[PDB]
């Protein structure tokens, strides 16, 4: 209970502010089947002070 | 209780990024000033300022400074009362009109930025030549047009 | 009853002036 | 009072019946906003305690 | 046309907002803020959905029947925005204004679930706290309160967003992009428009919509049932 | 019942009288206080008020023309004659109370437009008046 | 009425608060006022002196200290006196109606051959003034002065129909304005500055009110007179324009708002200012040149003070007015 992710920064990790962009998997689809994939998406994105 | 002599609406302000500075009382106001700074690098001064000296004694604009930066603001004539000098960078005059009802003149603004940052906030001195103001003001990006830009993974 | 770590801070807010370095 | 016991046991059999006939017949899929049949969606679980 | 636009925006504001913002639109202390630099989103949300002019000062100013025509709308929009600029509207690509076209990034005749996907994520992270799931509606501190989002048009919807009206924050195009807020709009308009399968939404307030159903009307009826059964003596 | 269904044609003349006057005069006349024309809801409304006492008026005097001549309608009647039943009165009842309770459901949910209080309203309203009219006839438990 | 009151402190009574009226049917006006005063008082005079009478001499302690026993006269009817004290009351109100009907005729007379024309419009919280008419005998230059703005009056006549098509109102559209007056020289009240009429001494004068939203007064206490303005006054059947013969003499006069309108109704104040005929030919003459300048320096220019003086306009601070100075002073 005394944690969080920003305790990483004790640690002398860089932790930037993330903002939340809601992004979903995507659905490709092909001659073997369809798959959701994740892989070039981000949740996270860093953000600048003139937003 | 909330149609007191303290309430919610008449206590609000203007949702713009800008500060103002003047009174009912005060001849001459400041209305919605902040250092507009590009994403590109041109940088200027946003601000409206509006005569209502019942003396009926004319302000004009003389100089504006930034941090002590110095502005260029093109030549503007003298605010009479009831009439109104917008001033913002060219970019963003460029965008509205000019009426010709009633008094109001645009003005083009711009600075060499010192290296301002963003969110932070710079004294900013107005000085006419009856008198002079002095006013807090943020550094911020100018508007966007509405609903064209989207953001990319970059 | 009170918090006893949750005091007003003493010294006034100064109003600083921020700035960013640059290649030019 | 026969006659008026005979009605609420026909009625069932029609409630009954309907109930057979909507949970087997009824298009019952999901439809999204822009689809054609979404009404016969929406009102499928509504036909359903219904009957 | 657009300084006869401005003409006929000055001469309504002239009797219609000059007593509490000013004749140069610089605010009036205690009965309205400044207008310089709120831009045509601002005048059009306020005065097109009605807000304005308020006409007594409490808590919160509320929707109501609108004064102006959408063209007097946008000609006061067009004398405020020359006091000194500010956001402005969203237009579609041939000039007029945008309405359905907003309704999702991807929207081509009809809502994309995809883009209602991701606008539900975004409504319930950055609006449902105040609006609720679904957007019915929420209550604030001291009389004050976030409205029901059926009422809003498209438009609205984007200039709300905007422009940060009364309590409302601020979201500009910079925090929540173009695609993000239209996918925000399709979200919107998706549950305000589709019927709940199970039947009767009971206003889709939550637990306590149901619980006042049951526990009144539900239980009446069988407390009927048994008295009709049972005996009285 | 001869005086009071007789004197309801005192005001019926009257307020004809001064229809017809008021309605020639606000279309005819013309003075630089108003406009000419005829003033439809004062015409209306007198007109209707005319309608009024002369429904009583007509009501009550078509009744008088066939009761027979009551004691409480003549000077010398002794106290005995009424004696007797004079009629049924209700003793008690809730159903007033809780009718004037549908009603403030009905009123509140008309005031916020819920659209569930106003049907919740108007069921209580008739299940209220039902219940008052259905009180000294409830039958006797069968059991 | 033509006959002058009784005059000295006994006028003062009579007026009973009453200003001396600044033109010829405010002293009509106020003649009839104060007569049928000295009638109503003497009819409250004998009726309270018959109820100190009740007091005083029918009562029953003294009925009895004198002999008269348990019971008065059990008199009930008199048909001769309760015939002639409702014969007398009809024959007075006849008298008063005949009377009344001349004066409201004289003042609510239109053939007073106006030559200076104002079109006044109220809105929720101020007034704006605007010369329609000014006839040559005064007007800028000579000829008959009209003062349409016809570019501004043409917007508000294209705006009675929605382009949309949202027009209910008979076809008309919902917020139609194209009832109201748009001129050249105008004065516009604001929180900050009350709106002073300027107007000429001894001239027929017609005002022509009309309300941009809800309904409001002109009430000028000066004048003893007022008016309702209204929104769509001819849809109403409302008469929309009143005539005064002429302002009898010069100086400032204040007005107020007599008719309910909303939160700032005590705050809708203007001032009507009455100057010479000449120096009102040289206002409009300056107004008319240079139409940018505003109604104080006018003002200046004819020699008077730039804002107004019987009233001023409000701080408009909801609570630095809590003890007692609620007015804001102007140069
Ligand atoms: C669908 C929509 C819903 C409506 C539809 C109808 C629902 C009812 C049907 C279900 C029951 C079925 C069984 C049945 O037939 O039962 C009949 C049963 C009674 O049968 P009964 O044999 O005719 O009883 C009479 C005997 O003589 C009684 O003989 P007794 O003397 O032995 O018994 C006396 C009995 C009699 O009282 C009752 O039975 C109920 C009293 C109702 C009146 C309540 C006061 C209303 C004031 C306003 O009273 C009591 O026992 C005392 C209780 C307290 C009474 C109220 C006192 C006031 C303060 C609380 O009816 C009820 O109990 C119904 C009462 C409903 C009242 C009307 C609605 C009022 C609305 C609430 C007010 C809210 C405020 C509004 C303003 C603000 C709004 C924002
Ligand atoms: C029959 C009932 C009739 C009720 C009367 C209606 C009118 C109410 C009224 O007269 O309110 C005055 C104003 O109160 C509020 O501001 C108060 C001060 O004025 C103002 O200077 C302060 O700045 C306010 O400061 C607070 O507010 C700030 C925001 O700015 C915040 O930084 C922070 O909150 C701060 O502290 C301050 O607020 P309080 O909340 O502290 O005090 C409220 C209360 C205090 O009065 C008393 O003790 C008087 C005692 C006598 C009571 C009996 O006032 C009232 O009710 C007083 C009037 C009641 C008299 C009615 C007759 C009695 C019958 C009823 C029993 C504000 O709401 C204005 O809208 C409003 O006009
Ligand atoms: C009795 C059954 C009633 C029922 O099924 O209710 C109708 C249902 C309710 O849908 P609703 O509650 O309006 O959902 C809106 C949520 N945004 O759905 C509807 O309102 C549509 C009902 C259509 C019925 C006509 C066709 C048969
Ligand atoms: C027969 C059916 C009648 C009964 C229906 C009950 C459900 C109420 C309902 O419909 O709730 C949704 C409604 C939204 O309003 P609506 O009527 O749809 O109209 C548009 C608004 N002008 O919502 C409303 O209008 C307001 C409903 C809110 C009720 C109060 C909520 C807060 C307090 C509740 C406490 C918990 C419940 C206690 C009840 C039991 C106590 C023993
Ligand atoms: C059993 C329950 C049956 C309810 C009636 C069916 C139905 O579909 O009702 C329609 C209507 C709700 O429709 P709506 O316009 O969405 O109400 C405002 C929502 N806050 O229903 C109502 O407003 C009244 C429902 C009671
Ligand atoms: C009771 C007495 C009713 C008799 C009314 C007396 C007047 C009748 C003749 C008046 C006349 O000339 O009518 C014209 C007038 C409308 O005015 P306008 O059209 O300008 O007049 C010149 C056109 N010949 O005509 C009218 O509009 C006359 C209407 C008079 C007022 C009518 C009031 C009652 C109507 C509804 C009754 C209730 C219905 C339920
Ligand atoms: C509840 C009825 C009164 C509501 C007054 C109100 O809506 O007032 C609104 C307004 C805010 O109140 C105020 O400013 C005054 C605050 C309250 C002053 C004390 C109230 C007296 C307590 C009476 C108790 C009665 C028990 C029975
Ligand atoms: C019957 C239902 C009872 C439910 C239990 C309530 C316990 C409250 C005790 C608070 C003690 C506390 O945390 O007290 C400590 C706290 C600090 O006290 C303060 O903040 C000072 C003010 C305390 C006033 C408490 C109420 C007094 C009357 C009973
Ligand atoms: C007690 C009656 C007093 C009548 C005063 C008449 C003054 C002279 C007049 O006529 O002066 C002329 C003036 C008109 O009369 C008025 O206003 C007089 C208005 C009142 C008329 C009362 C009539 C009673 C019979
Ligand atoms: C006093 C009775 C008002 C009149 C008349 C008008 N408005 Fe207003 N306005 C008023 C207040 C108190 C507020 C604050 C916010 C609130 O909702 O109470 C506002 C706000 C606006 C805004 C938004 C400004 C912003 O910060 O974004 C706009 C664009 C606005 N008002 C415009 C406006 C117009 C065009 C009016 C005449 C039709 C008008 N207002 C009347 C109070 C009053
Ligand atoms: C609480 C802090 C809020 C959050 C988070 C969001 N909104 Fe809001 N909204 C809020 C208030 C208090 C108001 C009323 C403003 C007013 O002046 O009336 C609003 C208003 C809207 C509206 C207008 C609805 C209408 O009646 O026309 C819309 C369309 C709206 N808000 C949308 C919206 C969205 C999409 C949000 C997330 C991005 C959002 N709001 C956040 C309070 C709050
Ligand atoms: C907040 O300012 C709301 C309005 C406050 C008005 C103050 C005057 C209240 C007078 C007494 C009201 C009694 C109401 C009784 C309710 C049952
Ligand atoms: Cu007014
Ligand atoms: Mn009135």
């Amino acid at each position: 209970l005394w944690t969080s992710g920003w305790t990483l920064v004790e640690n002398d990790v860089k932790v930037y502010l993330g903002r939340d962009t809601a992004a979903i998997a995507e659905s490709h689809t092909d001659a073997t089947g369809e798959h959701w994939s994740t892989t070039g998406v981000s949740r996270l994105v860093r953000m600048r002070p003139e937003d | 209780c909330s149609a007191g002599q303290i309430t919610q609406t008449s206590s609000q302000v203007a949702a713009v990024d800008g500060n103002q500075a003047g009174s009912a009382n005060d001849p001459v106001l400041v209305r919605d000033v902040t250092v507009h700074l590009t994403t590109d690098g041109e940088a200027g001064v946003k601000f409206t300022a509006i005569n209502q000296d019942t003396s009926h004694t004319s302000h004009t604009l003389e100089s504006v400074t930034v941090d002590g930066e110095e502005v260029e603001l093109d030549d503007a004539e003298p605010i009479e009362r009831n009439c109104s000098l917008v001033a913002d960078i060219q970019s963003e005059l460029d965008l509205i009109e000019e009426p010709e009802v009633g008094c109001i003149q645009h003005v083009a603004t711009s600075l060499e930025n010192p290296g301002f940052a963003y969110g932070g906030v710079v004294p900013v001195e107005f000085v006419f030549d009856t008198g002079a103001i002095t006013i807090d003001a943020t550094v911020s990006a100018p508007v966007l047009e509405s609903g064209v830009e989207n953001r990319e993974v970059g | 009853c009170s918090p006893p770590h949750q005091q007003d801070s003493p010294v006034q807010r100064t109003n600083e002036i921020l700035t960013t370095s640059q290649n030019p | 009072a026969a006659r008026a016991v005979t009605f609420w046991l026909v009625l069932g059999i029609i409630g009954g019946l309907g109930f057979l006939a909507t949970y087997i017949f009824w298009p019952w899929e999901y439809k999204a906003h822009g689809d054609e049949g979404l009404l016969a969606y929406t009102l499928y679980t509504p036909m359903l305690g219904i009957t | 046309d657009d300084q006869a636009l401005i003409s006929e925006g000055k001469d309504l504001y002239d009797v219609a907002c000059i007593t509490c913002h000013g004749v140069n639109l610089q605010g009036v202390e205690d009965r309205g803020p400044s207008l310089v630099g709120v831009g045509e989103g601002a005048v059009y949300f306020q005065v097109h959905s009605g807000r304005m002019p308020i006409l007594r000062n409490e808590a919160q100013a509320e929707r109501k029947a609108p004064r102006y025509t959408e063209a007097q709308t946008l000609a006061i929009a067009a004398y405020v925005a020359a006091n000194g600029g500010g956001p402005g509207l969203v237009y579609n690509e041939d000039g007029t204004l945008a309405m359905e076209e907003l309704r999702g990034e991807n929207y081509d005749g009809q809502i994309t679930s995809a883009d209602v996907a991701r606008g539900g994520d975004l409504f319930r992270l950055n609006c449902a706290s105040c609006h609720n799931f679904t957007g019915r509606g929420g209550a604030l501190s001291s009389g004050k309160y976030a409205p029901n989002l059926d009422a809003a048009n498209e438009q609205e919807i984007y200039q709300a967003m905007l422009t940060g009206p009364q309590n409302m924050p601020k979201f500009s195009d910079r925090q929540l992009s173009a695609d993000e807020k239209k996918d925000i709009i399709a979200f919107i308009k998706s549950t305000k428009e589709t019927p709940s399968p199970g039947g009767y939404s009971l206003g889709s307030l939550g637990p306590v919509a149901e619980g006042l159903f049951m526990w009144v009307f539900g239980i009446l009826v069988l407390v009927a049932a048994a008295m009709w059964i049972g005996s009285r003596s | 019942m001869k005086s009071s269904a007789k004197l309801m044609y005192g005001p019926t003349v009257f307020m004809a009288a001064m229809a017809v006057i008021y309605i020639f005069a606000t279309m005819h006349v013309s003075d630089g206080g108003s406009v000419k024309g005829v003033e439809w809801v004062g015409s209306v409304a007198l007109v209707l008020s005319a309608g009024l006492t002369l429904m009583l008026g007509v009501y009550l005097h078509f009744t008088e023309v066939r009761v027979d001549v009551l004691p409480e309608d003549w000077e010398e009647a002794e106290v005995a004659d009424k004696a007797g039943t004079l009629g049924f009165f209700s003793p008690s009842s809730i159903w007033p109370a809780a009718m004037s309770g549908a009603v403030g459901f009905l009123a509140f949910g008309v005031v916020y437009f819920h659209y569930w209080m106003i049907a919740v309203g108007l069921m209580l309203l008739i299940f209220t008046i039902t219940k008052l009219n259905l009180q000294y006839g409830v039958p006797k438990e069968k059991h | 009425c033509e006959v002058a009151p009784p005059g000295g402190v006994l006028g003062d009574f009579l007026r009973m608060g009453w200003p001396d009226g600044i033109t010829p049917e405010a002293v009509a006006m106020g003649n009839f006022w104060s007569w049928v005063w000295v009638a109503a008082w003497i009819i409250g005079i004998i009726m309270w002196g018959l109820f100190l009478t009740a007091i005083f001499a029918w009562g029953a302690k003294r009925a009895e200290k004198r002999g008269e026993g348990e019971f008065p006269k059990q008199l009930q009817y008199n048909v001769p006196l309760e015939l002639v004290l409702t014969i007398v009351p009809i024959i007075i109100v006849m008298v008063l109606f005949f009377f009344t009907v001349q004066t409201q005729d004289k003042v609510t007379a239109l053939d007073k051959n106006p030559e200076v024309t104002v079109d006044v419009t109220a809105y929720q919280w101020n007034w704006k003034f605007g010369y329609s008419e000014i006839d040559g005998s005064l007007a800028p230059g000579g000829q008959d002065y009209q003062g349409s703005d016809p570019e501004r009056q043409a917007a508000a006549e294209a705006s009675k129909k929605d382009p949309s098509g949202d027009n209910p109102i008979h076809g008309n559209s919902k917020s139609d304005v194209s009832y109201l007056e748009f001129n050249r020289i105008e004065t516009l009240g604001t929180t900050d500055e009350i709106p002073v009429m300027v107007l000429p001494v001894n001239t027929p004068i017609e005002f022509n009110l009309a309300s941009a939203d809800v309904a409001h007064s002109f009430w000028v206490p000066e004048f003893l007179f007022k008016r309702d303005a209204y929104a769509h006054p001819e849809a109403n059947k409302s008469q929309r324009v009143f005539q005064i013969e002429e302002i009898t003499e010069e100086g400032a006069f204040v007005g107020r708002c007599a008719e309910m309108c909303g939160t700032y109704h005590a705050m809708m104040n203007f001032e009507l200012r009455v100057v010479d005929r000449d120096s009102f030919a040289e206002y409009i003459s300056f107004r008319d040149s240079n139409p940018d300048a505003t109604n104080a320096q006018a003002l200046e220019h004819i020699g008077q003070a730039p804002y107004a003086t019987s009233t001023s306009p409000f701080v408009s601070d909801r609570t630095a007015t809590r003890d007692g100075e609620n007015t804001q002073s102007n140069a």
